[PDB]
């Protein structure tokens, strides 16, 4: 298999900073159909080929809006991921969505 | 007649190619409030 040192070498240029939520899937378009506004989320160290989000992560989004997927970004605006949160939901009246934590591995 | 042979090298090939994999991984929910420091009862005033 491939090694732990690589796996941590190897995502430590990855580096996302902002992260985004879109009520549709962004993997055919993602920049495209967005919902947000790019709010900085900062990650940890490479460890054991997985980064993790270092503090907690709350987005505004706007009434009568719906998230159900998620997109991470860098300082050069290049998707460097895209993913789907846990479930649909529908802000009727201005909330905010806080990101508990965000893993990004490879280990398989 | 010499019937007399050579010898060569042992020389093999092989393509080699190994992969791997990723995954994102999200938790997340609706804000409720938030953990906030001082929580006590308030009076606002205008």
């Amino acid at each position: 298999t491939l090694t732990i040192d690589g796996k941590n070498k190897i995502l430590a240029t990855l580096t996302p900073t902002t992260i985004v939520l879109h009520n549709v899937d962004p993997t055919a378009d993602p920049t495209a159909n967005k919902v947000t506004q790019p709010v900085a989320i900062f990650f940890s160290e490479p460890n054991n080929g997985l980064i993790a989000s270092e503090d907690t992560v709350n987005i505004t989004v706007p009434a009568s809006a719906t998230v159900s997927h998620f997109s991470l970004w860098d300082d050069n605006s290049k998707c460097v991921a895209t993913g789907a949160l846990s479930s649909p939901q529908f802000f009727a009246e201005e909330g905010i969505y806080v990101i508990s934590s965000v893993s990004i591995d490879l280990n398989k | 007649t010499r019937v007399h042979s050579y010898r060569g090298v042992l020389i093999i090939t092989d393509e080699l190619t190994v992969e791997a994999g990723s995954r994102v991984s999200l938790s997340g929910y609706v804000s409720d409030g938030g953990t906030s420091d001082v929580f006590t009862i308030c009076r606002l005033l205008d």
